[PDB]
């Protein structure tokens, strides 16, 4: 024992203790800062921070963009998915185009 | 297997119970919006006993030298005898008690009276009767209008849902139905006066307390 | 069986009645036999109830069964809990089993705990099926370093420009 | 022998249909519903003791009260057939009759079953829909059962309000199969919504909803 | 998609989860030497202080309650009634 | 550093397939030379040498989120992961004109079509179509079987498809005929399937068209990911290039075929190591198995 397994997580969910759940299950991986298109939810944004320039060819985007912090292990797992021809669109909005 | 199947069901700010997709599982949690940890087994009196017992307990006929409130239970007891206008109020209450009994006898075809409900009324009263050192000798300074209209107003304040439209308002009347049956049977005029002996002060306290405990009994959105 | 029934005077009295307990089930046909009370006929086979009487009746019977199993050890459990189980098993118009049905899901996201040494296949289908992850689970949000939209995280907090 | 009790079944079933049609919103005298056995025997049998199903058929009209909510509710044509087994020839006659006399709904109550051939003859006269029932599954009105709560069909109007106040997509509503015994009873059609009012040990009453799949 | 200060059908009362997240969020700020809004009549413990601010309705925060469909209501810690 | 870009949290994740167009629309380099060179590791992609230069997006080997590469395949190739899928679609659609083998004219098909589970409905439609061996022209109506109803005018016979490693083979008949189904025939048939038809299947007309299960343009993962993968990419490049050098100067048919199945063996093994011989799926076997 001395572990924090599925059953322990279920108890914490039942308690509605979400930030403890976040703090506990998260790993070490550096909180990486990526940029994303608001049209396609991909990490295909070219950021010229010093010049305040953000471009996402294929979409003609420079104004519709966001920034998110995610574990580097995520940035990877996603880019790997892109390598396998799969698109993991990340959206900041929950209410789709419906 | 059980956790896995339900793990994503949560109560939302619209008192609705839904799953990750947003599908409605219950239109209101537990069919009453109440939080399980605030519910206690309580006796729904109106459901048991003979009819003779029911009428003896709840019937108040100001127009009858026999089935009236003795002028000792009440301060305005003698000047209320024969009062027609009040009797119309007391008949709204009694007919409502009679429907309630019918209704309950349908929901619990068995006859079972004790069911977990929120807000332990019997206790709130026992407090009142000790907090206001209520002596069971002197008549009460309560008006029949005090009780009947008071208890009628309290019900409109026991909220689980707030939406201003007709659909949600009905949902709200349903959610509070069983509880109100308990309420009306505990705060029936004859009961208040002859059994509890509440004063206008103790009574007004009992009411606002039930409203407080009730709201404190609703389930909070975000409940897994 | 003893049966609590209202007496003509009003109080509940016991009225013993003869009942038939069978080994084997055929609801649709027995229900129709003359001499019985088709209105009270019952069976622990909630499946048959749901097929003859419908899903709502199927739901009630399913509650009455889950309930008897818990009351068998004298154990008590507030209604809402078993009620919730029985509703989830019923929401889609049919009796959906709980004890793990799908090899891939039951209500998750191609992100939660990578199941199987081949999660790649769960992702492959999600891709080819244009699967849309709601991100309401604890795992998918951990992978994302965010706190789940549950309980303490079912809302956002912001600075208020009102306070004087 | 049989026939005697065999008559009762057709009679009970006949009752259920009156009760069923009435619950759908068609004018029917609670009086006819309660048509005692012995009358049914006279009012419908030939001189031999046998029941003449052909004679039981009948038409049914919406009620003022019903057309105030569902205006397009045409009329019905219930129909019983002497042919134990119904074949394409027999059904065509029917599928044609309902169509001809312009009926929006036809209920076909067969005895043992129909020809898988005639069965396909059903969907063939839109929008008028045809429904079938096996007498056996009518000898008892399931809706009269203890565990069966009150299902009430909602008008497309009540439906929009429903979907609107709870702010739901049609897919987020609890469902009810098209072939659910009660849906079949009420004649539900894919897309329609039923309000279910059931007693609750928690609250007094609790209304839930299911949309027909 | 926002809802006017009027027409909010959500509870006027603060949920136990909101109390916990606000108190925890405020406590964190107090723990990082962020300015305080009350008279610490002795308190030195962040959370214990944050709890004092809440009681004294001096926590300049807003809770954004989302609805299943996306819309949402906004209540201020100030508005919210604290009875639990 | 600082980015005027507003900070937010992912609320949803739309999974889908990368069409060959978008794979181009977002890439940076075209990647030719299988061997810094404008072929690999620099033509725009993430940089090395502590060099800020990386498409004006400057930064460094720690702020730079690898950029994606582009790379055209001489011939289309099956994506290892959807071969099973690609096969089933083929057993549902006619292999000549791309029309579902069973319409709304079949009652058993109407029931299946009603399912809302893109997984269960696909399964139901498949179990019903793999039967049909002919793209019917006329069919019995809802009325008299005496009267017929017309549909997609194409009576051609359907093939019984089997799987042999990384290739699909079909057998026709009215003694059978066996001709392997080239990736080009499948790619084209799919593109001839209607939005209503592939949508009735589990596909999405926006995020996941069937045609995209067939790889035309392969995405080249930026430096942060790939190194062995770069090797595997190199050989993919080689095989792709030796294949084009069999068209520019023409060449026998079986030769252009050995090269196609060569590229196929790499584009496949590149993503998944589990076929005739001996990856990304693998990289996850320790990034899916380590998470
Ligand atoms: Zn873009
Ligand atoms: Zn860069
Ligand atoms: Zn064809």
């Amino acid at each position: 024992g001395l572990r924090f397994g599925e059953m322990e997580r279920d108890c914490m969910i039942a308690h509605g203790a979400a930030s403890f759940l976040k703090e506990r299950l998260m790993e070490a991986s550096d909180a990486f800062r990526v940029h994303i298109c608001g049209i396609c939810g991909l990490m295909t944004v070219i950021a010229k921070l010093n010049h305040n320039q953000f471009e996402c060819k294929g979409c003609d985007n420079k104004i519709d963009i966001y920034q998110i912090h995610i574990p580097y292990a995520a940035k990877l797992l996603f880019q790997e998915l892109m390598a396998m021809n799969i698109t993991p669109r990340l959206y900041t909005d929950r209410s789709r185009d419906f | 297997r059980l956790v896995k199947a339900l793990e994503d069901i949560m109560v939302h700010y619209d008192n609705t119970t839904r799953n990750s997709l947003g599908n409605v599982i219950q239109f209101i949690y537990g069919e009453d919006g109440m939080d399980a940890a605030h519910i206690e087994k309580q006796s729904l009196d109106t459901i048991g006993g003979s009819d003779a017992a029911f009428e003896k307990r709840y019937r108040v006929d100001l127009l009858n030298t026999d089935h009236t409130l003795d002028p000792s239970l009440l301060e305005s007891g003698s000047e209320i005898l024969g009062d027609l206008k009040l009797q119309v109020l007391l008949d709204e209450e009694y007919k409502q008690l009679v429907k309630d009994r019918k209704f309950l006898r349908e929901v619990f075809v068995d006859g079972e009276a004790n069911w977990p409900l929120p807000v332990n009324i019997r206790r709130i009263i026992q407090n009142a009767q000790q907090t206001f050192h209520i002596d069971h000798t002197k008549p009460s300074d309560l008006t029949i209008k005090d009780i009947v209209l008071g208890v009628k107003d309290l019900q409109e304040n026991l909220l689980v849902l707030r939406g201003k439209n007709e659909i949600i308002q009905n949902a709200q009347r349903d959610a509070v139905t069983l509880f109100c049956c308990l309420l009306r049977s505990r705060l029936a005029t004859r009961r208040v006066l002859q059994e509890y002996r509440l004063t206008k002060q103790a009574f007004d306290w009992v009411l606002s307390n039930i409203e407080a405990q009730f709201l404190r009994s609703v389930v909070h959105p975000g409940e897994m | 069986y003893d049966r609590k029934v209202p007496s003509p005077t009003g109080e509940y009295v016991k009225e013993p009645e003869w009942v038939l307990e069978t080994d084997g089930v055929n609801l649709s046909e027995v229900m129709t036999v003359p001499g019985i009370d088709p209105t009270r006929i019952y069976t622990n086979s909630f499946i048959d109830i749901m097929e003859v009487l419908g899903i709502e009746a199927g739901r009630a019977a399913l509650y009455k069964e889950v309930y008897n199993v818990i009351a068998s050890d004298g154990s008590y459990v507030n209604y809402r809990h078993m009620a919730l189980l029985v509703d989830v098993m019923t929401t889609q118009g049919g009796l959906t089993s709980v004890t793990r049905h799908g090899f891939n899901r039951s209500n998750t996201g191609a992100l939660m705990r990578c199941s199987f040494e081949e999660t790649v296949e769960i992702l492959f289908e999600a891709g080819a099926s244009a699967e849309l992850d709601d991100c309401r689970g604890v795992s998918e949000n951990v992978i994302l370093g965010q706190m789940a939209p549950i309980g303490t995280g079912a809302f956002d907090v912001m600075i208020d420009e009102e306070s004087l | 022998q049989e026939n005697e009790r065999n008559i009762s079944r057709l009679w009970r079933a006949f009752r259920t249909v009156k009760e069923m049609v009435k619950d759908r919103g068609y004018f029917i005298t609670q009086e006819e519903v309660e048509l005692p056995l012995e009358d049914f025997k006279a009012k419908y049998c030939d001189s031999m003791g046998r029941p003449q199903r052909k004679m039981m058929s009948f038409q049914a009209n919406p009620t003022e009260e019903s057309i105030s909510k569902f205006p397009d509710m045409g009329s019905l044509w219930v129909e019983f057939c002497d042919e134990p087994s119904v074949g394409v020839k027999t059904m065509k006659t029917f599928v044609i009759h309902i169509q001809e006399k312009n009926f929006q709904t036809g209920i076909f109550v067969y005895q043992n079953n129909i020809t898988p051939s005639a069965m396909k003859l059903v969907p063939s006269i839109p929008p008028a829909t045809i429904e079938t029932f096996n007498e056996a599954a009518l000898v008892v009105n399931i809706t009269h059962h203890e565990l069966v709560p009150k299902h009430i069909r909602l008008s497309s109007d009540e439906k929009r309000e429903l979907l609107k106040r709870y702010r739901l997509k049609e897919s987020q509503l609890p469902r009810i199969q098209r072939a659910d015994p009660v849906a079949l009873y009420l004649g539900l059609k894919r897309g329609e919504v039923v309000k279910i009012i059931r007693k609750s040990e928690t609250s007094g009453r609790y209304a839930s909803y299911r949309i027909c799949m | 998609k926002a809802i006017p200060k009027d027409q909010r059908a959500t509870t006027p009362y603060m949920t136990k989860y909101e109390r916990a997240r606000i108190l925890g969020t405020r406590a964190l700020q107090i723990s990082m030497n962020a300015p305080v809004f009350v008279d610490l009549e002795g308190e030195t413990d962040p959370l214990r202080i944050a709890m004092k601010e809440l009681a004294e309705k001096k926590i300049p925060l807003v809770i954004r309650r989302y609805l299943p469909d996306g819309s949402f209501e906004d209540w201020s810690v100030e508005e919210l009634i604290v009875d639990l | 550093q600082y980015s005027s870009a507003p900070l937010r949290t992912v609320k949803e994740v739309q999974f889908g397939l990368f069409s060959p167009e978008e794979v181009r629309a977002i890439s940076v380099a075209k990647i030719r030379f299988p061997e810094k060179i404008g072929g690999l590791n620099d033509p725009r992609l993430g940089s090395i040498d502590r060099n800020l230069k990386c498409q004006t997006c400057q930064e460094g080997m720690n702020e730079c989120p690898g950029h994606f590469g582009h790379i055209d395949l001489a011939k289309p190739v099956f994506h290892v992961g959807f071969i099973a899928k690609i096969k089933k679609v083929c057993e549902c659609v006619c292999m000549h004109c791309g029309k579902l083998l069973l319409d709304e004219h079949n009652e058993l098909m109407r029931q299946a079509l009603a399912i809302k589970d893109s997984k269960k409905r696909f399964a139901a439609i498949w179990t019903l179509c793999k039967t049909k061996m002919v793209c019917e022209t006329d069919v019995p109506s809802e009325d008299d079987p005496t009267q017929l109803v017309s549909r997609g005018g194409c009576g051609n016979t359907q093939p019984t498809i089997r799987k042999d490693g990384l290739k699909l083979v079909g057998s026709w008949k009215k003694e059978p005929e066996l001709r392997v189904l080239s990736t080009e025939e499948i790619l084209n048939i799919f593109k001839h399937i209607s939005v209503k038809d592939f949508t009735s299947l589990g596909f999405n007309e926006v995020f996941s068209r069937p045609e995209w299960m067939i790889l035309t343009c392969l995405p080249v993962p930026p430096p942060p990911v790939r190194d062995d993968l770069t090797f595997k990419l190199a050989d993919i490049l080689k095989a792709n290039i030796s294949l084009e050098t069999l068209e520019h100067n023409g060449a026998p048919h079986h030769a252009i075929e050995e090269a196609e199945s060569l590229l196929q063996f790499h584009v496949a093994t590149y993503m998944d190591n589990d076929i005739a011989g001996q990856s990304i799926r693998a990289r996850l076997k320790g990034k899916e198995g380590r998470i």
